[PDB]
């Protein structure tokens, strides 16, 4: 949707790529946090490391999560994340929804 | 003499396509039963019947 | 006196297919092939074993 910034847009577009790539059924919540702490330039890895979160430990939990994934077009769980994070951008009142917001 | 003491294991399809559901198990069985015949030093003839399916 | 002095090294691709477990690795240790092949900037001749592999 036009509600996400284009970054935001930008790894959601990756992270389907990633479940095609691994023969997913669908594109999970686990895709897109995978390809958010990938994106260069991005406020995730940055964001997760200023609160003493190892961003590295993090992907690669996250990659070892995604290669448990069945193999074989969002899922409802990313529907419902995405929901939230519309619902956190329109609280704090920001004009689109960033890929911040998704880690909250 | 040279083939003293040897097996003959055959290289069978059906059974390495067993309960191993994704890529990379197949390859971790086929793994653990190449890396065991690099180990076994000298002790299995490999045999491919219907050399044309593997 | 023209090939002397050349340090030659012979990609393996063989060796390249180590570490890729996940869809996508191979070619991530194969362009990185790339970059420090492309940061040597002509002191390594290639030897291709098989060319038409690629």
């Amino acid at each position: 949707l036009d509600r996400l910034t284009n970054k935001f847009q930008l790894a959601l577009a990756d992270a389907q790529s990633l479940a095609l790539g691994h023969d997913n059924q669908f594109i999970e919540p686990l895709h897109l946090m995978s390809a958010l702490l990938n994106q260069e330039g991005g406020s995730v890895s940055p964001l997760l490391t200023s609160a003493g979160i190892n961003a590295g430990q993090l992907r690669t939990d996250i990659n070892q999560a995604l290669n448990r994934l069945p193999q074989v077009q969002p899922s409802q769980d990313l529907v419902r994340v995405l929901n939230l994070c519309d619902k956190l951008a329109q609280k704090r009142g920001d004009n689109f929804i960033s890929s911040e917001l998704f880690v909250l | 003499e040279g083939l003293k003491g040897r097996r003959v294991l055959a290289l069978d399809m059906g059974a390495l396509v067993a309960g191993a559901k994704y890529r990379g198990e197949f390859e971790e069985r086929l793994k653990g039963v190449l890396n065991d015949l690099a180990k076994q030093e000298g002790n299995v003839i490999l045999f491919i019947d219907a050399l044309h399916t593997m």
